[PDB]
């Protein structure tokens, strides 16, 4: 079993992000252009339709760690979010309470964690939901 | 069960007989994953640095090309912001022919002799090309902040 050591594996993701794919609903990069440790990067999720997220573009801010991806990468809304498994005053993605950080696999990326996230937007526990005002962010 | 004997010998020839200025060490858990150093060349603005570089077999290897990119920033028309290298043979002109150690040799030629003529060379380029002086007086700036560590 041929492993991609981490660096390689993110500088895909890299071309794959600047790419895009499917219809632009999520899109991912690099927070900062010179970072050779390619560590921090920017997710941009749409909100789907007929849900309370419709019509807003939520940030993300993902780190992918020294383990990645053999381990899952760190996720905080940045957009404030009312969505079960977001810690509504930091906008910290809980691991555990998202299936695909919680069952994560080594064949994961940062586009099948923002387009999970997208998904669960749809689920019928967060769809109803009553947001945060639009465009208010969390702090630090 | 284990690798292809291409490898277990380029490995194992890299480490018996090293290319000059040039180190290049397997990863620990990684058997086609390693941990490269290039001495800045002599008689260039990259001379007396140490630049960390990290190359990688993909599974297709040798038909495939191996990737590499630089770990140290350094100021160069063809290397770019993430440590990208525009070279010929690790896309275009690679060969299963070809083989790790003529990839390195390329590299520090490189590193030798700069090409900010390339049509893919980046912003860097046109400081090369109009200051040269400018630019080599930079490169040698980054290779003191950068690479002497």
């Amino acid at each position: 079993g041929v492993k991609v050591p981490r660096n390689f594996r993110l500088l895909e993701e890299l071309e794959e992000g600047q790419k895009g794919v499917g219809d632009g609903t999520v899109s991912w990069g690099l927070e900062d252009d010179e970072d050779m440790t390619l560590t921090r990067w920017t997710g941009m999720i749409i909100g789907p339709p007929r849900t309370n997220y419709e019509n807003r573009i939520y940030s993300l801010k993902v780190e992918c760690g020294p383990k990645y991806p053999e381990a899952p990468p760190s996720v905080r809304f940045v957009t404030k979010i009312n969505m079960n498994g977001i810690n509504n005053s930091s906008g910290m993605v809980d691991a555990r309470s998202i299936p695909v950080l919680a069952k994560w696999q080594n064949s994961y990326s940062i586009k099948v964690v923002l387009q999970e996230l997208r998904r669960l937007m749809m689920s019928k526990e967060n769809m109803k939901l009553p947001q945060p005002p639009e465009g208010q962010t969390y702090n630090n | 069960a284990g690798l292809p004997r291409r490898i277990i010998k380029e490995t194992q020839r890299l480490l018996a007989e090293p290319v000059p200025g040039i180190k290049a060490e397997p990863d620990e858990s990684n058997a086609r994953y390693f941990h490269v150093v290039i001495a800045g060349p002599q008689d260039s603005p990259f001379e007396g640095g140490t630049f960390k570089l990290e190359l990688f077999l993909p599974e297709e290897y040798p038909m495939a090309a191996p990737k590499v990119r630089f770990m140290t920033k350094i100021y160069h028309p063809n290397v770019d912001k993430l440590g990208r290298i525009c070279l010929d043979i690790l896309k275009d002109k690679w060969s299963p022919a070809l083989q790790i150690r003529t990839v390195l040799l390329s590299i520090q030629a490189l590193l030798s002799a700069p090409n900010p003529d390339d049509p893919l060379a980046n912003d860097v380029a046109e400081q090369w090309k109009t200051n040269e002086a400018q630019a080599i007086e930079t490169a040698r700036a980054w290779t003191r902040l950068y690479a002497m560590n």
